[PDB]
Parts: C-alpha cells; sequence; structure tokens
C-alpha cells in the first residue's frame, strides 16, 4: 500500500475472429429462478486468501460435448447465450447478457457469425470480465459488498444449465477496490422474479454494452496493476466445497 | 448542478468531455436516469453504430450535435415523471467511464 505505480498502456486488440457486431438490441432477461419442483442448482464457492487478489468464478461446462453432439445430429449451427445474476432474497440483478448466433458446432464455443456486445452492469464491468472462454468470470480486488451469490446461466443449442457461485471476501476491502459513485451507489436492481416472467427486464434499457472479453480484460488489468495487482497466468476451477 | 422545467417545455440537457486525454480513446456517450437508486438507460449515442432511444423517451428525446465529445439532448414535453437524477457517462479505453451528473426539477405551472 497504498500507491500508483506505472503500467506501459494496453493496446485496443482486434477481434480474435471475423463476425458481425449487433448493435442496439434489446430483449427480456429470463428469470434465473427455476421451479422448485427441479434437483438444486450446482453450488461452487469463490473466495480470495487477500483482499487484492483476483478471484475467478470458474466451472467447466463441457460445452464441447454439447457442440460434439450438434455435429452428430449434421446440424449446421447453433445458437448460445450466456448470463449472469446476483441472487438475493426474492429478487435478482442482471449482471451479464451475451448472444451468439449462427455458430459453428465444429469449432470451439463462440466461433459465431454474429455477436452482441456483452451487455454488462456498469458497476460489476469496472472490476470484473469474463474469462478467456467466457464461460466464467475474473473478478480484480472486489470490495466486500461484492460477497453473495452468482448464477451463470448458459443457454446452448437449446440446453439451459444454471450454476451458482458464492462468493466469500473475508479479508475485506482491498484498499483500492471499486465502491461505486454517490452515494453508495453499486448494482443495478434487484428485479423480483415477476418482473422477469412480464418481460420487463429488457437488456438494452438496464444494462450496458459495452467491450468484447479481450478489450475488457485489457481495461481491467490496467487498472489492476497500476495499483499494483499481480494477474496470474491461469486460475483454477471453482470448487464444489465451502471454504475453513 | 441542477435544472429546472415546467411540464409541457423542452429542456436541453449539457454532456461534454474536455479536455480528452491524449492517448484516450472515446466509444460512446450515455444518458441514464437515477431512481431509488436504480439506473434506466435513456438513449446511447456510438460514433459507429448510430444513436438508440429507449422507452419510455423514444420520441422525446433527441441528440443535438452528437459526437465522440458531446452527448448533449433535447427532453421535450417535460413530465412530472421526468423529474430525477440524470447521469451522462462516456465509455474510454484504456481508463474506462467518465460521468457527469444534473438534478433535474419539473414544476407545476
Ligand atoms: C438462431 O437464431 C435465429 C434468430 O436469432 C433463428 O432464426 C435461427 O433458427 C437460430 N438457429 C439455431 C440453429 O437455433
Amino acid at each position: 500500500p497504498r500507491v500508483t505505480v506505472y503500467v506501459d498502456p494496453p493496446a485496443y486488440p482486434m477481434p480474435r475472429y471475423n463476425y458481425t457486431e449487433r448493435w442496439h438490441t434489446t430483449g427480456p432477461i429470463p428469470s434465473p429462478f427455476a421451479d422448485g419442483r427441479e434437483q438444486p442448482v450446482e453450488v461452487r464457492y469463490a473466495t480470495s486468501a487477500a483482499a487484492c487478489d483476483m478471484l475467478a468464478l470458474i466451472a467447466d461446462p463441457q460445452v464441447g460435448r454439447t457442440l460434439w453432439e450438434a455435429v452428430r445430429r449434421h446440424a449446421r449451427a447453433y445458437n448460445a447465450t450466456v448470463i449472469w445474476y446476483k441472487i438475493e432474497s426474492g429478487c435478482a440483478r442482471p449482471l451479464y447478457y451475451m448472444e451468439y448466433t449462427e455458430c459453428e458446432p465444429r469449432k470451439h464455443f463462440g466461433y459465431c457469425r454474429y455477436r452482441t456486445p456483452p451487455f454488462w452492469d456498469s458497476f460489476l464491468a469496472g472490476f470484473a470480465y469474463p474469462t478467456d472462454d467466457e464461460l466464467g468470470l475474473i473478478m480484480a480486488a472486489p470490495a466486500r459488498l461484492v460477497e453473495g451469490q452468482y448464477r451463470r446461466a448458459l443457454y446452448i443449442d437449446g440446453t439451459v444449465a444454471y450454476t451458482d457461485f458464492m462468493v466469500s471476501l473475508p479479508a475485506g476491502d482491498c484498499w483500492f477496490s471499486k465502491l461505486g459513485a454517490a452515494r453508495g451507489y453499486t448494482f443495478g436492481a434487484c428485479f423480483p422474479a415477476r418482473d422477469y416472467e412480464q418481460k420487463k427486464v429488457l437488456r438494452l434499457t438496464y444494462l450496458t454494452q459495452y467491450y468484447p472479453q479481450e478489450a475488457h480484460k485489457a481495461i481491467v488489468d490496467y487498472w489492476f496493476m497500476r495499483h499494483g495487482g499481480v494477474v496470474p497466468p491461469y486460475f483454477e476451477e471453482s470448487k464444489g466445497y465451502e471454504p475453513p | 448542478d441542477s435544472m429546472y422545467g415546467f411540464i409541457g417545455t423542452d429542456v436541453v440537457l449539457h454532456c461534454s468531455f474536455a479536455n480528452p486525454l491524449p492517448g484516450v480513446k472515446i466509444t460512446q456517450v450515455t444518458w441514464q436516469k437515477a431512481t431509488n437508486g436504480s439506473k434506466q438507460n435513456v438513449a446511447i449515442y456510438n460514433p459507429a453504430m448510430g444513436v438508440s432511444v429507449l422507452a419510455p423517451y423514444r420520441e422525446r428525446v433527441e441528440f443535438l450535435r452528437p459526437s465522440f465529445t458531446d452527448g448533449t439532448i433535447r427532453l421535450s414535453r417535460l413530465e412530472l415523471e421526468d423529474e430525477g437524477v440524470y447521469i451522462c457517462e462516456f465509455a474510454t479505453f484504456p481508463a474506462g467511464n467518465r460521468e457527469s451528473q444534473l438534478n433535474l426539477t419539473v414544476m407545476a405551472k
């Protein structure tokens, strides 16, 4: 603690591959709540040993098998959607929405002719970004108020799979953690299940179209390391059991 | 900053980026209205991809001189419910977003 340091500015990275980006689209974000009859959604645990660490929410969803199954059905293309939510008592805040259309099942996930820009909760996007495979999240020195329950919803070729991550931050705020603007404003609003069901949670109305993953990663890493953060070269999978 | 306007009137919400830092790339401008507080987008200007106005504002909001550094809008035919905090946000790279606020108060006549 407690000083900024100099870091080479990152170049704006080019897109990894050739696609068309669909701007200013909207649509109702679906409810993250499943019928109580169904088995519990899988739970993983994410925590930091130190307040200025990066923290990953990673759970391999075996998306290659889903795509191998489309190839054996001789499917030409598949669609996918990736959504994240913060789950609170009776309500959920939408955090992230990314839509992939006309994708090649014989390639790795996300080789798609069209993409939206990723839709974000502005506040989360200030210190967090998708993993390289775009199926997990990395958080850079999150504030303690980030603690809670994070639900990933994967819509992939019609399948839908949920994963919950319990984020715990016992080491407290990092001295440079982002705490929000005034007063006090951090996450966008928590909506009841009914609001999702009634198609009120329009993504263009409540989230921000933002930079693709590699450019998003470059912004947050730049900010993180200017405050002395070190980016680990890898993250391990989030674990299925509670921390000590 | 605070503004006042009577119902039925038109009003001009100012938003400009100065002085753009050297080496800072600007990507889009966005107006948001804050409730209690739970922001909703009002209008988006992306120089590369164009403008988008969100319901309920879709005929009542227009960018006057939209550009990388100007997001000034005219909010037309004011209603009581238009009262509140309005936030103008520039998305920039590599340095992140830059904002400004203004309290708007709508009056009875
Ligand atoms: C993907 O979505 C488009 C509309 O967005 C639809 O017309 C098309 O049938 C979908 N393709 C697949 C393989 O689901």
